[PDB]
DNA sequence: GTGCACTACCACAAGCACCCAGGTGGATGTGGAGATA
RNA sequence: CCACAUCCACCU
DNA sequence: TATCTCCGGGTGCTTGTGGTAGTGCAC
């Protein structure tokens, strides 16, 4: 999702590069450039709430961190203050949660 | 050198802002990067705001500035808020008329409107941009014409609509129009041809009947202006007459330099007195604001700002953070945005003035200002694109939950002070806490370089600390001087959530080795406290005055009660219970033998010799004795205990014991529990009177032998008894091995059948469900109730099983006494949890059979999570809801201090001894813990003798006369108790020792000076963490209760009406009849044909607390009030006292609105002393009898907190924006009465050690007294 | 922080517990000589010493 | 003197600003396009 | 220098 | 061409608006 939001951004900067330009053999370069896909990969992979502090306590705690879900996430989707409602476990987690 | 007395807000004038400033900012320049020393003359600037050099750099931190906007702008304050005060003060609407005309093209004219447009006069209309742009320059419209061509009108053609002015050209409507060659000219107007002189002038606007021009000949006919053109030598004067034409702040700013307060006053008391409420709602609104504004001084010509305020640099620095990066408070920013906006609008003016951009510039400047002075109020100004955080702007610095208010009311930081991880201190006396040694040398750091500087560690106190700094530098003489400096220094322990007045306690430290801290066991109850990783902050008071009040009045060993009921706190904890409940219990276990003893004098030998045999034990269940009182008795008690040192009885051993004056039948650990006792304290007699050596040591047992000794001794006994309790317990339980395995959790065999019946019952429903006899929630009730039965049958058995069986076992001997467990718990080890609730708030049809003894179920588990979770998340949340309360009661509370000279109130309440209604027509005597609550610590009314005592008037109720008065109420004497109450105290701010009472956590009555208020609001909201809650903040908060039951407000009789769309109850009077309609759903509680009184509730219900104000009145909403607060709290077990309920809810309804008025208006509310000041002014000590004839209001927790006559509690509690707001509106002189108001500003508090009353002591000793006092009595010569 | 410890929080639970007793003083000192009066805070250190 | 419409008052619905416990420890993050040098 | 934001924990 | 600089959930409140009954004009 990350990935396609950054190759929006460059779809539209070299749509704007296109409207500007005259000529034509200028595929490399003057079409595509690398900064808005790798800044929003590297956002991403940094300041994302997802993308956290590995801990390395121990093996055990590596893997549970590693096989965590979370109801949180870029904030659009669920938030801290108020979620009293989907707290409480459900029928369908026996097996699966 | 004088004290501070009052704090005045008020509004700055412009003259004010710049005798603030040391000249003006114009440059948006902060700091060069290359040049680290400020830029410019802008926000940063040297010159400006003083030295950044070593005065000392704190010049800039008071310094401000200031810009000169050359466009007046309004407070967004005065413009945003929900009584926009501007909007208010005139006569503009809040929400639209006032916004768009004070951003968007609109206009506002006071002084001409006579001229038509179809509208009556105009006198101060709001229009828009485009019809006033035409009404001032009349109706203009213009043509071009082609070359060559001429038209057939002429330069003076008047034209009507439909005319062809050429063979194409046609106008609209009735005009003038000037031909050129080459355009023309349609003018509304008229033309006068003239010959002579020129008396009215090219530019002048006239009105009709004045001359024009030659002389009397040429007269003006309508309002407009005159224009002259010798070319045909003719005047024309348009129907536009001299018009203003304002916008923006600046024609606000004219209206409030127009507007007089003393008429506006008058008009309006007069369109107010005359019409209804329904207009003189908005009158007074209006008419309180400009009353405000008259009497307060400062005119609200100023209430918008020309001149913005610049604050000091260093409340908005700029830090570097690493390589050249600066750091900048957002206040920088606006700072910049405003002076960059403001330059532009002054160079814009300075050139030239393209109107539509002129405008466009003005509104961008006023948003830009607002934003500076409040973010998020209009837009969201934002920082630089790529970061979408809202700038922060002087509000968001004031306001929120972490704004100034909130972080200087508090002292978030202090210097002394340290944390650590708390661990058991047995060893320790409960005066003393285990300090760990590199801690405590840290902390006393000072106190430690003046000792060894007073010795020869060290030369100078630069030595002792380049010593101290690195920690191989240690010595003994350092350990021992430390030791020295503490020796008679206290501490104070905190921990982290200080619900009550308990969490800060202080203590004497010892030097202990280790990291953690040494905690008294005792006080793990006084503190939220366990010991599994929880830690405790510790802080070091440095005064002489603060370590006096420390050792003094915070001392842990002089806190043994609490002060929200007379319950100690210092009570043995779980093991000394423990300890002392196996020590102190009797073991019996079979009789084999005939029993009969007390007839045959031969049966003494003949049950010695079956004891010899294993014909019968020796704790044998004999008829009068049991052959361990025959063959055992010991002259003294020492002979007892040596004879158990040598194994020869046990202490749970019956047994008979000569003591001081008896002998008595019982258990050498009975004597050995008297005897520790009675060496504790010093006397015996005393000891042996205060116990109960007939029964197990108890908890409840143990609390009231601590009450009791308390009561009857004083403090160091009490605390010396504790000790020694504890200590003993400590040992006798480690000595008598108390351990839980599997084979504890004994289950019962006959429970076994019982599940066995209930399955039955089970089936049988099962098979009654599918006959169709019953429905799905008969059934469902049906399954809970057989279920709910057959649980608490388990539970009997189990513990009938427990009291048979093994007596000493170590889950029922837990159970038993107050260690730890509850039956409930018992039975989910051992029996079965059965029911499991719902996530929906229902419960499962299907019951846990199994028990943690057996294994349950992964179904069973699966389910018992869903409880696990729904108890977290309710702690979780309830905590927070919990604090909210507390906060609010602490703030709305806050002002109450006992400051007193004994009131004269011939008022008083009576408390009932019995409950009106627990059947539908019964009288019962209340609980005795209810009783007790609302009777004991309280100060008796008038005299009354109940059982031949005499309890004298004006008498504290301590526990025995409780007691007695309740064992009165059984006889059946009496059956209300008139005590006084605070409810009825009349002191100005607070409550009198008398009306407050006796309970404290001392017995002795109330000290004065005591923050009663406080302590209150920390007793109610205590237990609310530990507990419903919703029914307490509606009561607290009056609201409306959504199941509101309907009351009578006039006594009658009951006529009830059964139609079927809506029940009809009649109060039925001799000259009116009034009538009620219940729904389906309201189940009523009263008869037909019975008696009814005003605010008796007709149906079953919550009642709505401002509706039985009205109806009965303010006394009995007040105890209804009380009485459903401690319902609550009395259903989770809390033993709360009705003094703290008593205080909140009079200073819940100190507020009366009057109603016929006196010097003030009449739809007002204020403090209910105030008006009764008033009218004792009025009445008798001024001349003029104008009754100020009053009602009491009654308003929730939260208003009753905000409005207040203090502005900075209210400031600094709920809403800076609104309250200080309406404290700038009239100058309000904080007088500082309260104890937040000067926590504010960090001055003495008034209670406690700075009430007045005891603030100032001169003390000096004998000598110097009688050198003083010979001085004295030598000035009186001879 | 990483220099120093840094203080102890004493909130308004805290304060609101202090001011529950009659500990006038010790709330004085604790709110200005040891938390943020620094013309106080440096004349107390120098007479400690 | 009564039938009719009228206009001021009231219960109900909608838009809006404001609340949402205390304390502590640790960790990582804070620029991309235009314009002038 | 410690500002603010985000995340993870610990004690109630 | 390089570097610097510009490009929500819940409560109290207010207001509104059609509803509703007192009262003004016509039968
Ligand atoms: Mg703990
Ligand atoms: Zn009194």
């Amino acid at each position: 999702d990350q990935f396609r939001v950054g190759l929006a951004r460059l779809a539209r900067g070299v749509r704007e590069r296109m409207l500007m330009g005259s000529e034509d053999s200028l595929t490399p370069a003057k079409l595509v450039n690398s900064r808005p896909l790798e800044a929003a990969i590297r956002e991403f992979f940094s300041r994302s709430q997802l993308s956290q502090f590995k801990d390395e306590t121990n093996p055990l705690s590596s893997l549970r961190h590693k096989r965590r879900i979370s109801a949180l996430g870029p904030g659009g989707l669920t938030r801290e203050r108020a979620g009293f409602d989907v707290r409480d476990v459900h029928r369908t987690h026996y097996g699966r949660i | 050198k004088k004290e501070v007395r009052k704090v005045r807000i008020a509004l700055a004038s412009p003259e004010k802002i710049r005798s603030w400033s040391y000249g003006e900012v114009e440059k948006p320049e902060t700091i060069n990067y290359r040049t680290l020393k400020p830029e410019r003359d802008g926000l940063f600037d040297e010159r400006i705001f003083g030295p950044i050099k070593d005065t000392k750099s704190i010049v800039r931190r008071y310094r401000m500035g200031h810009i000169e906007l050359a466009t007046p702008a309004a407070h967004i304050w005065f413009v945003k808020d929900v009584p926009s005060k501007i909007g208010t003060l005139l006569d503009l609407s809040a929400t639209e008329l006032e916004q768009v005309l004070y951003f968007s093209k609109y206009i506002v004219l006071d002084p001409k409107g006579a001229i038509l447009n179809g509208v009556p006069v105009e006198k101060r209309q709001l229009l828009t941009d485009e019809e006033y742009r035409e009404l001032r320059y009349g109706k203009q419209e213009t043509y071009p014409l082609p070359p060559g061509v001429d038209a057939l009108v002429k330069d003076g053609e008047e034209v009507v609509k439909g005319q062809e002015l050429a063979p194409g050209v046609v106008s609209r409507l009735d005009g003038v129009a000037l031909y050129r060659f080459a355009s023309i000219l349609v003018v509304k107007a008229r033309v006068y041809p003239f010959e002579d002189d020129v008396e009215v002038s090219t530019g002048d606007r006239v009105a009709p009947g004045d001359v024009l021009a030659d002389g009397g000949k040429v007269k003006s006919d309508v309002y407009g202006r005159v224009e002259v053109d010798l070319v045909r030598n003719v005047v024309r004067v348009v129907e536009s007459y001299d018009i203003d034409a304002r916008m923006g702040a600046e024609a606000i700013q004219q209206l409030l330099k127009e507007l007089d307060l003393e008429a506006l006053e008058k008009e309006l008391l007069e369109e107010m007195k005359h019409p209804s409420r329904a207009r003189r709602a908005k009158a007074r609104k209006r008419l309180e604001v400009v009353r405000a504004f008259l009497d307060s001084g400062n005119r609200p010509e100023w209430m918008i700002l020309e001149a913005v305020p610049v604050l000091p640099p260093d409340l908005r620095p700029m830090v570097q953070v690493d390589g050249g990066r600066f750091a900048t408070s957002d206040l920088n920013d606006l700072y910049r945005r405003l002076i960059n906006r403001n330059n532009r609008l002054k160079k814009l003016l300075a050139q030239g003035a393209p109107e539509i951009i002129i405008r466009n510039e003005k509104r961008m400047l006023q948003e830009a200002v607002d934003a500076l002075l409040d973010n998020g109020r209009r837009g969201a100004p934002v920082t630089n694109p790529g970061s979408d955080r809202p700038l922060r702007s002087l509000t968001d610095i004031l306001s929120g939950k972490q704004g100034r208010f909130r972080q200087n009311l508090l002292g978030k930081r202090v210097d002394y002070s340290g944390r650590s991880v708390i661990v058991v201190g047995p060893q320790l006396k409960l005066h003393q806490c285990g300090l760990p040694k590199r801690m405590a040398l840290e902390l006393f750091k000072p106190f430690l370089l003046k000792k060894m500087e007073e010795k020869g560690i060290a030369p100078n106190v630069k030595a002792a600390r380049r010593m101290l700094e690195r920690q191989r530098d240690i010595k003994d003489e350092v350990w021992d001087a430390l030791e020295e400096v503490i020796h008679g220094k206290v501490v104070l322990l905190n921990r982290a959530p200080t619900l009550h007045r308990l969490g800060i306690q202080a203590f004497q430290p010892v030097l202990v080795e280790g990291q953690s801290i040494q905690l008294h066991p005792l006080v793990c109850e006084a503190f939220n406290a366990d010991f599994d990783g929880d830690q405790m902050a510790v802080h070091v008071p440095l005064s002489s005055f603060a370590q006096a009040e420390a050792r003094i009045q915070m001392l842990s060993a002089h806190n043994l009660l609490s002060p929200a009921s007379g319950e100690p706190l210092a009570k043995p904890s779980r093991d000394i219970i423990l300890g002392l409940y196996y020590i102190t219990q009797v073991r019996k276990e079979k009789k084999g033998a005939g029993l009969e003893f007390a007839t045959p004098e031969e049966a003494l030998a003949a049950h010695e010799r079956g004891e010899v045999a294993l014909n019968a034990p020796i704790k044998v269940a004999g008829r009068e004795t049991s052959v361990g009182r025959l063959k055992y008795v010991f002259a003294n008690p020492d002979e007892a205990l040596l004879a158990v040192a040598h194994g020869i009885v046990d202490l749970q051993d019956v047994v008979t014991v000569r003591y001081m004056g008896k002998r008595l039948e019982t258990s050498p650990g009975r004597i050995l529990f008297a005897r520790i006792v009675a060496e504790a304290v010093e006397d015996e007699k005393v000891a042996w009177e205060l116990i109960q050596l007939d029964v197990p040591q108890e908890k409840n047992s143990l609390k009231d032998l601590v009450y009791q000794a308390f009561l009857r001794l004083g403090m160091e006994k009490t605390a010396r008894l504790l000790d020694a309790l504890k200590y003993y317990g400590f040992t006798f339980s480690t000595t008598s091995g108390i351990t839980i395995g599997i084979d504890d959790a004994v289950i019962p065999e006959e429970k076994k059948q019982y599940l066995e019946e209930a399955d039955r019952k089970l089936l049988q429903i099962e098979q009654a469900y599918e006959m169709g006899f019953l429905t799905d929630r008969e059934r469902y009730d049906q399954i809970l109730q057989l279920w709910t039965e057959t649980t608490e049958k388990v539970t009997q058995a189990v513990f009938k099983n427990f009291e048979e069986n093994y007596p000493f076992n170590p889950l029922y001997v837990m159970a038993q006494s107050g260690a730890r467990g509850n039956p409930q718990q018992i039975r989910q080890l051992c029996g079965l949890r059965g029911l499991m609730q719902k996530p929906s708030g229902e419960t499962f049809e299907v019951p846990v059979r199994s028990s943690f003894r057996e294994g349950l179920t992964v179904l069973e588990y699966f389910i018992s999570s869903h409880g696990a979770r729904k108890g977290g998340a309710d702690t979780a949340l309830r905590t927070a809801d919990s604090g909210y309360l507390t906060r609010k009661l602490v703030d709305v509370t806050h002002e109450i201090v006992v400051r007193e000279a004994d009131c004269g109130t011939t008022n008083y309440i009576s408390v009932p001894l019995f409950q009106p209604d627990e059947v539908t027509r019964s009288l019962r005597l209340r609980k005795r813990a209810d009783i007790e609550a609302g009777l004991y610590g309280r100060v008796l009314a008038r005299e009354v003798e109940v059982l031949g005592v005499r309890l004298e008037e004006g008498r504290y109720l301590s526990m025995d006369d409780v007691h007695l008065l309740i064992k009165a109420a059984e006889a059946g004497e009496i059956q209300e108790v008139p005590v006084r109450s605070p409810l009825t105290c009349q002191t100005r701010y607070g409550v009198c020792q008398k009306c407050y009472g006796y309970d404290l956590s001392m017995a002795r009555p109330v000290s004065i000076g005591e923050a009663v208020g406080i302590v209150a609001a920390q007793s109610i909201g205590e237990p609310g963490t530990q507990l419903g809650l919703p029914r307490v903040i509606e009561l607290f908060e009056a609201r409306r209760p959504k199941a509101k039951a309907v009351i009578s407000e006039i006594d009658g009789v009951v006529r009830i009406e059964e139609t079927e769309e809506k029940l009809s109850v009649f109060v039925e009077s001799e000259g009116f009849s009034k009538e009620y309609k219940l729904p389906k759903e309201a189940r009523l509680l009263v008869k037909d044909g019975d008696y009814v009184e005003a605010g008796q509730p007709l149906t079953r219900g919550a009642i709505d607390p401002h509706q039985l104000l009205e109806a009965k009145g303010p006394e009995a909403v007040e105890r209804y009030l009380v009485e459903e607060i401690q319902k609550v709290y009395r259903a989770q077990g809390v033993k709360l006292h009705d003094k703290h309920i008593e205080i909140v809810v009079r200073q819940m309804m100190k507020y009366v609105e009057v109603t016929d008025p006196g010097d003030s208006r009449l739809l007002e509310g204020q403090v209910l002393e105030k008006w009764d000041v008033e009218a004792l002014n009025e009445r008798l000590i001024a001349e003029g009898k104008t009754p100020v004839a009053w009602k009491p209001l009654l308003m929730g927790v939260t208003k009753s907190a905000l409005s207040t006559k203090s502005w900075l509690s209210a400031a600094s509690f709920q809403n800076t924006t609104h309250v200080l707001t309406e404290a700038a509106i009239a100058g309000k002189k904080d007088e500082l009465i309260g104890l937040k108001e000067n926590v504010i500003l960090g001055r003495l508090i008034p209670a406690g050690t700075g009430s007045d009353f005891v603030r100032f002591t001169q003390v000096v000793d004998q000598k110097t007294l009688k050198a003083i006092e010979e001085a004295r009595k030598e000035a009186v010569e001879a | 922080g990483k220099a120093q410890f840094g203080g102890q929080r004493f909130g308004e639970m805290e304060v609101w517990a202090l001011e529950a007793y009659g500990a006038a003083h010790t709330l004085q000192e604790m709110l200005t000589l040891k938390s943020d009066d620094i013309e106080g805070r440096n004349a107390a250190y120098e007479a400690i010493i």
